[PDB]
Order: structure tokens, then sequence, then C-alpha cells
């Protein structure tokens, strides 16, 4: 007679991260518009004709 | 903190606290403890180790065999009682270091 069992595995599933995105907001915005445009509103026509 | 090697790695921080108001009749304070610990691996080794040394020899088991049992049950008392102080003495010293399938990629080669 062989004696019984005596044998077992172990119930093991390594543990891994897979399409965790990088979604931080630290870069999350580069849209800008100027504060106006240059112009000249310090001088007279003088059109004394 | 002062016995670390008596608790299991993988499993953390290994307590289940519990309070309650009122104590035992004639006692002014009391505590229970249950605890679960790979040292129960003793029980089973040597009820097995005294179960083959029965089964293997057929001793006292006319008496039993005698009442409408069947060898195969022994062996299969036996093989799970065998097969469960494994499944204890995997987890006796189980490390928290991964377990199995050490294999690797290796290195670019010129072709």
């Amino acid at each position: 007679h062989v004696p019984g069992g005596g044998s077992v595995q172990i119930v093991y599933k390594p543990v891994d991260l897979s399409k965790v995105t990088s979604k931080c907001g630290s870069l999350g915005n580069i849209h800008h518009k100027p504060g106006g445009g240059q112009v000249e509103v310090k001088s007279e026509k003088l059109d004394f004709k | 903190n002062k016995n670390s090697s008596y608790f299991v790695e993988w499993i953390p921080n290994n307590v289940k606290t519990a309070v309650c108001d009122i104590p035992p009749r004639g006692l002014k304070m009391s505590a229970t403890f249950i605890g679960n610990s790979t040292a129960i691996q003793e029980l089973f080794k040597r009820i097995s180790e005294q179960f083959t040394a029965m089964f293997r020899r057929k001793a006292f088991l006319h008496w039993y065999t005698g009442e409408g049992m069947d060898e195969m049950e022994f062996t299969e008392a036996e093989s799970n009682m065998n097969d469960l102080v494994s499944e204890y003495q995997q987890y006796q010293d189980a490390t928290a270091d991964e377990q199995g399938e050490f294999e690797e990629e290796g290195e670019e080669d010129e072709a």
C-alpha cells in the first residue's frame, strides 16, 4: 500500500498594476490670449487747416 | 513589537481587538484568547503518523469495516490530513518575498 495524499500547492497570484494613467493636473492647461495690443493715445492731430 | 518572530509576515498587524463592558461573574476583569498559529501543525503531524501506524497494518480496523466502512475511506481521511499538514507547513514561515516562477528574458544577440 501507498499511504494517502501529502501534496498541496500554493494559493498565489502575484500583484501588479496595469493602465494606471498619470492623470495629475501638473501640466493641465496650455492656452493663452495677449493682454491687449499696443496703441498710441497721448497725441493730438493738430489739424488746423 | 517585542515578538515579531511569532507572527506571519504577509498578514499585516495580526490582531482582532474587542471589548465588553461586563465581566464574568466572580472576576473583576478577564480576557479571552483565540490564537490561530501554524503551531497546530503539531497536532496533525502526530495523529497522521499514528494513523499510518494503524492502517498500514489494518490494526483495529476490522471493528469499523465490520460496520460497513471501506479501506478507501481510511485512505481518503489520511490523504486529506497529510494534505492538510502539508498546507499548514506550506504556510509555516512562508515568505513575504515573492514565491516561485523565478525566470526571465535575456539580452539582445548579434545576428
